[PDB]
């Protein structure tokens, strides 16, 4: 199963997104120098050139403002990224801890399945995680019923539930079949077969009685 | 006003095909100066419209998508997923016998390039 | 979204060509307003396109006692809606100020919340590990209860208190 | 929210609702969701040594 995740390899595009984004940015930041803004001009030698004092001060004011609004744009929109990055940054040192440190049952936190294990691995700006989970398969569907009665008292699994095959009843785990009989020491007792709605007639089986012959 | 709006052009990428198709948002089919349609989301052209689902593959948008499957480029509605009813009554349970390990990948982005 | 030219100029070539002289200051706008309307329909498909299959509920509505026909949908409304969120939906061109439609309908939205609803109501919590393993809704009930720390004897008693409470 | 409050039980305290979380089912609302939340909330206590 690790074995495929190569295959499936050779996805990434949330990495580059963010190279294509700072990218972007230089370059129409670069590009912008390339335009009048409605002055004679956009170079700020070539209107002293020719063109006289009182005159030129002015062409180069408009310059200025127009390239200086392009740097209050870069920057506002850096800081606005940069708190989104920041923020995909917290929940990578989150799950860091909580996934890989130790085990999560938190939902879909890591992963799809039951939780078991992770292993991290560096990526170029970023952290991919490798997520082991674990997938109950092949179910069979089975009768149940919520306690048993013997001797006129209910009984109630510990952990588990009860199962029927068609002609006998078991206990059974409830993340993996695994059926065993019913006794008195798989069960506990609280209150009478009068309150429960469902509850079945079978046998639980003491121990004791039997080593005494 | 006389009736404006945004052209967009639908493309399957140039590694794969040429042909496009072109939605002219809310405009009527018969004021935008083969295969014409009209839906409530503006006039499509270059895609026929037909009454199957499938998954979606080129989406288009409001629940359309276009395939090339059955080649020219359609026009259908998106597939929402199969169906599956379980089979619940009052006294049945399903239980696993048997299970698989999986591993999946997650990404995420920590940091930029410092300008 | 809003067209930059149709705003600043307003069908007049002598503002056109003078947009000309200020660059791709367009560009930006366009690419800026178009970026974050792609991420509102991916927020929405995050909240509910949680599910593969699309569940639906036995025609015999009736769960341990537990009555769930306000959050269910019902077959005799518009579109389909439960009579809940009927509640919900009954309370709540210019010059290039353009509004653009969602992705999903509301109608596709019903879809994936009332198939959320059938899966918790006839398979717990589990169709989300796996295949959708059928239990009876009492005995979930009483699962959920020991993972609270109370025994499950405490539920299948008054079982009928339980219901009646949930029900008002 | 939707998949540990919905899909399934959680432990974490307020996320889910006030009292202790047994479940949730979720609504539909015109631009979000709206989370109606099952919990649990101990009643009449009485004193003992
Ligand atoms: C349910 O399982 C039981 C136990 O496997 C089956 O009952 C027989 O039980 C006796 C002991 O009491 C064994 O010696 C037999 O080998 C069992 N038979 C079989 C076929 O396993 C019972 O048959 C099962 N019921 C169904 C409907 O399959
Ligand atoms: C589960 O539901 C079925 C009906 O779908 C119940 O079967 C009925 O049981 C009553 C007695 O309780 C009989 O009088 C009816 O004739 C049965 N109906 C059918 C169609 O066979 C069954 O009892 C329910 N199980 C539980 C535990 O309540
Ligand atoms: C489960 O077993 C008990 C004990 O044998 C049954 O209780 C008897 O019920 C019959 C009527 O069906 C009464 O005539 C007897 O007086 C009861 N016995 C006692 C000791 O109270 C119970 O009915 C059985 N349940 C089923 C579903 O068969
Ligand atoms: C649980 O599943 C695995 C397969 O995923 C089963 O193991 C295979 O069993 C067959 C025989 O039935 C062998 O030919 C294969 O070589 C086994 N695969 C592996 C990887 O060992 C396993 O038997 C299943 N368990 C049950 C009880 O059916
Ligand atoms: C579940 O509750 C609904 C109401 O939310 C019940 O429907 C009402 O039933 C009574 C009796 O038939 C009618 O007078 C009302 O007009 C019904 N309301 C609506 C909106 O139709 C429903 O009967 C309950 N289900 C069960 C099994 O008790
Ligand atoms: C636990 O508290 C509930 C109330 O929260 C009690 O149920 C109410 O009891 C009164 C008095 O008998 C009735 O008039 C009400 O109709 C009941 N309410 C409901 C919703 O059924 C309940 O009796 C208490 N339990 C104990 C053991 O005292
Ligand atoms: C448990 O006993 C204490 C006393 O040890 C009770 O405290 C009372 O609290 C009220 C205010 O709520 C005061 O007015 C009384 O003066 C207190 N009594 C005494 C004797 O100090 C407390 O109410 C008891 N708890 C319960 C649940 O009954
Ligand atoms: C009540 C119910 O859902 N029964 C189904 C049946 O419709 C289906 O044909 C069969 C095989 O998949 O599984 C079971
Ligand atoms: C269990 O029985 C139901 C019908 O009651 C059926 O739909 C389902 O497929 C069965 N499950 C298995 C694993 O056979
Ligand atoms: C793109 O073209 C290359 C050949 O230049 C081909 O190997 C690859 O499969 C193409 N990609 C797609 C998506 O068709
Ligand atoms: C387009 O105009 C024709 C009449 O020329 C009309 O029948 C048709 O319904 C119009 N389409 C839309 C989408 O309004
Ligand atoms: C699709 O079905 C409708 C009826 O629901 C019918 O009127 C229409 O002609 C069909 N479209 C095609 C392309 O066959």
């Amino acid at each position: 199963a690790i074995g495929k995740i190569q295959d499936s390899l050779s996805a990434l595009g949330k990495l580059q997104d963010v190279v294509n984004h700072n990218a972007q940015a230089l370059n129409t930041l670069v590009k912008q120098l390339s335009s009048k803004f409605g002055a004679i001009s956009s170079v700020l030698n070539d209107i002293f050139s020719r063109l006289d004092p009182p005159e030129a001060e002015v062409q180069i004011d408009r310059l200025i403002t127009g390239r200086l609004q392009s740097l209050q744009t870069y920057v506002t929109q850096q800081l606005i990224r940069a708190a989104e990055i920041r923020a995909s940054a917290n929940l990578a040192a989150t799950k860091m801890s909580e996934c890989v440190l130790g085990q999560s049952k938190r939902v879909d936190f890591c992963g799809k399945g039951y939780h078991l294990m992770s292993f991290p691995q560096s990526a170029p700006h970023g952290v991919v995680f490798l997520h082991v989970t674990y997938v109950p398969a092949q179910e069979k569907n089975f009768t149940t019923a919520p306690a048993i009665c013997h001797d006129g008292k209910a009984h109630f699994p510990r952990e588990g539930v009860f199962v029927s095959n068609g002609t006998h009843w078991f206990v059974t785990q409830r993340n993996f079949y695994e059926p065993q009989i019913i006794t008195t020491d798989n069960t506990f007792v609280s209150g009478n077969c009068d309150v429960v709605i469902g509850i079945v007639n079978n046998t639980v089986y003491d121990p004791l009685q039997p080593e005494l012959d | 006003p006389c009736s404006f709006g945004g052209v967009s052009v639908i493309t399957p990428g140039t590694n794969t095909s040429n042909q496009v198709a072109v939605l002219y948002q809310g405009v009527n089919c018969t004021e935008v100066p083969s295969n014409v349609f009209q839906t409530r989301a503006g006039c499509l052209i270059g895609a026929e419209y037909v009454n199957n689902s499938y998954e979606c593959d080129i989406p288009i948008g409001a629940g359309i998508c276009a395939s090339y499957q059955t080649q020219s480029i359609i026009a259908y509605t998106m597939s929402l997923g199969a169906e599956n009813s379980v089979a619940y009554s009052n006294n049945s349970i399903a239980i696993p016998t048997n299970f698989t390990i999986s591993v999946t990948t997650e990404i995420l982005p920590v940091s930029m390039t410092k300008t | 979204s809003v067209d930059c030219t149709m705003y600043i100029c307003g069908d007049s070539t002598e503002c056109s060509n003078l947009l000309l002289q200020y660059g791709s200051f367009c560009t930006q706008l366009k690419r800026a307003l178009t970026g974050i309307a792609v991420e509102q329909d991916k927020n929405t498909q995050e909240v509910f396109a949680q599910v593969k299959q699309i569940y639906k509920t036995p025609p015999i509505k009736y769960f341990g006692g537990f009555n769930f026909s306000q959050i269910l949908p019902d077959p005799s409304k518009p579109s389909k809606r439960s009579p809940i969120e009927d509640l919900l939906f009954n309370k709540v061109k210019f010059k290039g100020l353009t509004v653009l439609p969602p992705l999903l309908t509301d109608e596709m939205i019903a879809q994936y919340t009332s198939a959320l609803l059938a899966g918790t109501i006839t398979s717990g919590w589990t169709f989300g590990a796996g295949p959708a393993l059928q239990i009876p809704f009492p005995m979930q009930m009483a699962y959920r209860f020991n993972g609270i720390g109370v025994t499950q004897n405490v539920l299948y008693e008054n079982q009928k208190l339980i219901a009646n409470q949930f029900n008002s």
